[PDB]
């Protein structure tokens, strides 16, 4: 009938001493075929061979295995060869592997010690799937200060994916910042700082309230202060909130401070409730020239005369851009032979939204005036038939192409933002494509999704077959992860438009989740896009903690409970919260095991390998148009389905015409007794086929929080991350 | 290098002259870098811009050149590395390298420019690196190789001379022995020997409306192609044999004869591989040990 | 009069390229060269943007 | 060259940086005779008049 195709993807940036998926597509006439990718080391000799049988319109995905390299970072020579009994290819091109360096990290048994005490801290080994993995760790050392490292500990070997140790320090210990480093094979290091210090623990703590975000346009501001103290009880006593606004006109060098203008209001803290007051900005001059909003309260608790302050709200940003408008669902692409529909959202200032007022939407290249409005939640969806030329510019304002007040005086702070959009059009030789209508944004996870796709075939298939194919990827942390198929009895010689997709976000799937679709037409044609779906920060292993409920009294017998896999591990930190009611933790949460991985998103190829470049050059003696008069050659600028997977951040070897044909440059040239606070438990307990119960024992005279952090670990399912019961 | 590889191998050397030109090395590589791209690959200005592209033979001039520098004196790997992966990138599946035409003038460059000439030219400078034949870029190189000099032999006419000539050199590096001998016997077949000596020229005078003087589009590329037959019939796995050494002799005398009184030769490209030749060919026969031949 | 210069050429195809100016023979240049100058509403001249 | 002294002395040295500060200390070198005068001596500019 047509053509026959192959069609392989494959990532860019390659991890070695683990697996790796790379999927190959294959259909059309002469199947008994046989693939077979071959990644060399090109200098010296190295080889890794991987073959494959291939079939009919399958979309198989083989996960190949790479071991440790002899050096770090190095490229690599990958030949892919497709052999069927009467047609071959052959296509290669750079890839680049890398010897990845695991995901390490430390937590403390507490983020301050004082003199005497025992430093408590374990040690965490991952990889990218966080599947906890046993490792033989060269070095893990604590550090004084001045370079004099306070202890050092030599190659220990991970067994359940974690390590504690422990070091007691002396009664006069060096003060400061101390700090816990660990050394890794491939040259790498951690830090983890901590310090030591003498301290009170504070009974209390204060917290005020006041906009995160104070702008121009403002008379005055409310401000409130309370305090929780032992089982957050309200305290009564005295306060004194300093208001203030730093960097003012003086010099601030030896004699000249460098504080702003400061209010100080005194509040009698009352026995039930927290104070509060409304103050105003006249004198604060939010204007041109003076600098940011500190809030240091400082709460006086009575019959004890011990202060305390808070920092809070140094970043109230009064912003010179007001009715700072928005987008939502701006697509970046387009056709021209599509409606394309962009969701806008209009906000002001903190973040509320702005309901029915009129706005303008300009789309220039394609004269596109109109006015719309901000209704209940400021969402507009305008939608643009496209038949005009390559790129399109879209603005939306409320106010003008100008600072409506005092704009040029060079001593004003006033603004307004512009919603500003650029989007380009995808080529399309056959006249045919598709095009995602994304949920483009905070994606849920453990949960089904539909997107929708939008299919506008300009003929079809001219000859081929009656069944057409769409071929699906859900790939992740700068590889895959998910991969499937769907095709549908194409209409008879229309373009026929709607159809959806479904897919689960169980887990397996990166902050980022780049889906990409793409539809083969026998013709040796291919058509595709992509979209982006920020996933939430969720962990695979679920995993809950729970208590024998809070009971005052140091009666021992209380109870933590903790739900994970049916065979794994749990590092359970029950800390006294004092020192934490003090200084807090150092990011510890899905959020932060996430950011620490590597490369968290693959977008674009890697710095060394450049491009692999096309022969195809099709410049005329002169670019050959009758009509008016005869055109000079040019280089165009639009999208195209190479630099989706480009974007995407893999490649692919396959034969359908895919990067744009452009043209070779010119060649023409020139009852109580106190236990140890500060920490409540520390420790590993295995988790049954049923959930684990440990029975803790209440201790005495230490009421302030606690804060519960359970951490655990399964071979099958992961890593889990779960909250701080407080039993207070 | 190769007056260097030459002295060396002629034992005709002092370390005045040696340090002289190890000066000169390190400043002209130097000089060298500051033309090179971003990527790897070369041109004649390129640095302190991007407004252009970088050429192919030149690239591989400079790898070969890049390669006996790191014989003698001391270089980086990454730049030679950066080269290769740049030319297997300007690579096609089945066909050739592709001629990137970014030079100033062809006179340096002495080939006919073709597709198959350059390829050539590219893959002997691969395989005078350490190259492994089962290594991917030579394997299609040497597929190319092999369709080429089949096309050309089957027909009455592949330039006769010049393309036979890097072919063979090519197969002799690569371990074919029999095709080597098989061109190469082609090669013999159109002699221009004299009457102490043999040789090659270009198919004896152009046949095409050619000439009027000072090479034009036509550096003559006797020496180089010349000394490429002699590096080609000089190559062999064990050691070679005698028969080649004689026809070796027989080129080489017409070599030496051929040289200029002002220096070298008349380019720069045959200056180079014919010292190469000789030097090759010194490192055979000469021999600063043997001192007892009884006749 | 006539400018038929678009915004963007509107070359339609594999790639787009700009405009430029035309070198060819018109019926008004060789009424021009034979000397002679006519009135008339046809297209005699080319449509020069 | 102090930094590649401390290193070495130190131990605390690897083959790819020392490759890395060998191809600087070339450049830097050569960088260096593109300064000096003709009798020998050195200076800020000296060398192209
Ligand atoms: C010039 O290049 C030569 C390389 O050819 C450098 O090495 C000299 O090279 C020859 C072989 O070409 C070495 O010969 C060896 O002798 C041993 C017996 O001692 C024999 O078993 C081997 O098979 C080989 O024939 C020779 O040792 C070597 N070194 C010398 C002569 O000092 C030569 O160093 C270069 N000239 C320079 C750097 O001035
Ligand atoms: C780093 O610098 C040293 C010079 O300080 C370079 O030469 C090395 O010098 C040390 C002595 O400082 C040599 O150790 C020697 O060991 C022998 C016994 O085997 C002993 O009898 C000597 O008294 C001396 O202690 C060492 O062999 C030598 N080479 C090394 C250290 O590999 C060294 O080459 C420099 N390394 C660089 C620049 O990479
Ligand atoms: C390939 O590399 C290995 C690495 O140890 C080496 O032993 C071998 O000699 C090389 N050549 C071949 C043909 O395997
Ligand atoms: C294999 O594919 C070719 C290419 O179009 C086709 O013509 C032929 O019918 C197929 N079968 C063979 C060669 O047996
Ligand atoms: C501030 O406090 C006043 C009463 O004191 C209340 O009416 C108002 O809603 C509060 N919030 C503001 C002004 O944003
Ligand atoms: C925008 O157009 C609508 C009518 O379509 C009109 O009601 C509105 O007033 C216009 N904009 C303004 C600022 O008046
Ligand atoms: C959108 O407007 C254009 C105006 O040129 C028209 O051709 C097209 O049919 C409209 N869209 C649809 C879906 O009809």
């Amino acid at each position: 009938s047509g053509k026959p195709q192959y069609m392989v993807l494959v990532p860019s940036l390659l991890h070695t001493e683990t697996t790796e998926k790379g999927c190959v597509l294959l259909s059309y006439l002469n199947e008994t075929v046989t693939v077979s990718a071959s990644l060399e080391s090109v200098r010296g000799n190295r080889s890794l061979f991987t073959d494959l049988e291939a079939e009919n319109d399958v979309l198989h995905c083989v996960a190949f295995a790479v071991p440790k390299s002899s050096s770090n970072e190095e490229v690599m020579f990958l030949t892919v060869q497709v052999k069927g009994p009467t047609q071959e290819f052959k296509k290669r091109t750079t890839v680049m592997v890398k010897n990845e360096d695991s995901l390490v990290f430390v937590q403390t048994d507490k983020s301050i010690y004082k003199p005497g005490q025992t430093v408590k801290f374990r040690v965490v080994s991952m990889d990218e799937n966080f599947h906890p993995l046993n490792e033989l760790i060269p070095l893990v050392y604590i550090q004084d200060p001045k370079g004099n490292r306070i202890a050092q500990w030599q190659s220990f070997q991970l067994e359940g994916g974690l390590k504690q140790f422990s070091f007691p320090l002396s009664s006069e210990p060096f003060q400061g910042s101390y700090k816990v480093v660990v050394q890794k094979k491939s040259g790498g290091r951690t830090e983890h700082p901590f310090t030591v210090e003498e301290f009170v623990l504070p009974k209390f703590e204060v917290q005020v309230t006041v906009p995160k975000i104070i702008t121009i346009l403002e008379e005055e501001m409310n401000v409130s202060v309370c305090g929780l103290y032992t089982y957050g009880k309200p305290v009564p006593g005295h306060v004194t909130v300093s208001i203030c606004r730093k960097y003012s006109d003086a010099s601030d060098c030896h004699g000249e401070d460098s504080q702003a203008f400061c209010e100080k209001f005194s509040g009698q803290l009352n026995s039930h409730g927290c104070f509060y007051q409304q103050v105003k900005t006249k004198v604060f001059q939010l204007k041109r020239k003076e600098y940011e909003m500190k809030l240091h309260t400082e709460a006086q608790i009575q019959e004890e005369g011990t202060v305390v302050e808070l920092t809070g709200r140094q970043s109230s940003e009064i912003t010179r851009t007001i009715t700072k408008l928005s987008f939502v669902k701006v697509d970046s692409h387009f056709r021209q032979g599509i409606p394309f529909f962009g969701q806008v959202r209009l906000v002001d200032g903190k973040g509320v939204p702005i309901p029915n007022k009129v706005i303008f939407i300009r789309g220039n290249e394609a004269n596109y005036y109109s006015n719309a409005t901000t209704d209940e939640h400021g969402l507009v969806q305008f939608s643009i038939n496209t038949t005009n030329v390559m790129g399109t510019s879209l603005t939306v304002r409320v106010n003008y192409k100008d600072r409506s007040p005092c704009y040029g005086y060079q001593w004003v702070s006033e603004e307004h933002e512009e919603a500003h959009h650029t989007a380009y059009l995808v080529f399309s030789p056959s006249k045919s494509f598709v095009h995602l209508e994304p949920m483009s944004h905070e994606l849920p996870c453990g949960h089904t999704q539909t997107v929708q796709a939008h299919y506008i075939l300009n003929g079809g298939t001219l000859l081929g077959l009656k069944k057409l194919s769409f071929y699906y990827l859900i790939m992740a942390k700068g590889g895959i992860v998910r991969t499937g198929t769907h095709g549908l009895l194409v209409k008879q010689e229309d373009m026929k438009g709607h159809f959806s997709i479904s897919i689960p976000v169980k887990s397996d799937i990166a902050p980022v989740a780049r889906l990409l679709i793409y539809a083969v037409l026998p013709t040796g044609d291919v058509i595709g896009d992509s979209a982006k779906y920020d996933v939430e920060n969720c962990l695979a292993n679920k995993v809950d903690l729970s208590f024998s409920p809070s009971q005052s009294l140091p009666a021992s017998h209380a109870h933590l409970r903790v739900t994970a896999a049916p065979q794994s591990v749990c590092a359970l930190r029950a800390v006294d919260q004092s020192v934490l009611l003090m200084k807090p933790d150092a990011e510890l949460s899905a959020s932060s095991v996430y950011n620490l991985l590597p490369e968290k998103d693959l977008t674009g190829f890697p710095g060394p390998l450049n491009d692999q470049d096309n022969e195809d050059c099709i410049n005329r003696h002169n670019v050959y148009i009758n009509g008016i008069t005869y055109t000079p050659v040019s280089s165009t600028n639009e999208k195209d389905m190479y630099s989706f997977l480009e974007d995407m951040g893999l490649k692919a070897f396959t034969n359908s015409k895919i990067r744009k044909p452009k043209m070779c440059p010119q060649l023409q040239q020139y009852t109580v007794r106190k236990y140890f606070p500060e920490t409540w438990i520390w420790d590993l307990v295995v988790v049954n086929s049923a959930g684990v119960a440990e029975v803790g024992v209440t201790v005495p005279d230490t009421i302030t929080e606690w804060k519960a952090g359970a951490f655990c670990l399964s071979e099958d399912a992961g890593l889990g991350i779960s909250s701080t019961a407080s039993l207070r | 290098i190769y007056v260097l590889d030459y002295l060396n191998e002629t034992q005709q050397l002092t370390p005045e002259i040696k340090s002289k030109a190890i000066g000169y090395l390190n400043t002209g590589y130097q000089r060298q870098l500051n033309y090179k791209h971003y990527d790897g690959s070369y041109s004649t200005f390129g640095e302190r811009y991007g407004r252009n592209q970088g050429n192919t033979w030149l690239t591989a001039f400079v790898l070969k050149t890049f390669a006996q520098a790191r014989a003698y004196i001391f270089i980086d790997e990454a730049h030679i590395t950066q080269a290769l992966i740049w030319l297997s990138q300007r690579q096609k599946d089945n066909g050739c390298f592709r001629s990137s035409g970014s030079l100033l003038n062809n006179a340096i460059k002495g080939g006919v420019e073709d597709e198959v000439t350059l390829s050539a030219y590219i893959t002997i400078a691969l395989l005078e690196i350490p190259l492994t034949v089962t290594h991917p870029v030579v394997r299609n190189a040497l597929f190319c190789l092999e369709s080429a000099w089949k096309t050309a032999q089957e027909g009455d006419h592949g330039s006769h001379v010049y393309t036979k000539a890097l072919l063979a050199y090519a197969f002799a590096l690569a371990g074919n022995q029999d095709k080597r001998k098989e061109v190469l016997k082609s090669l013999n077949e159109e002699a221009v020997k004299k009457d102490n000596s043999v040789h090659w020229e270009r198919p004896q005078k152009p046949k095409a409306p050619v000439g009027h003087f000072y090479e034009p589009q036509a550096p003559s590329a006797e020496v180089e192609m010349t000394s490429y037959v002699l590096l080609a019939y000089l190559t062999a796995q064990p050691a070679p044999t005698s028969e080649d050494l004689t026809s070796a002799t027989n080129i080489v005398k017409w070599i030496t004869k051929q040289q200029n009184a002002q220096g070298g030769f008349s380019s720069t490209q045959d200056t180079v591989v014919a010292l190469h030749a000789l030097s090759k060919y010194g490192a055979a026969t000469f021999t600063r040990t043997g001192k007892a031949a009884q006749v």
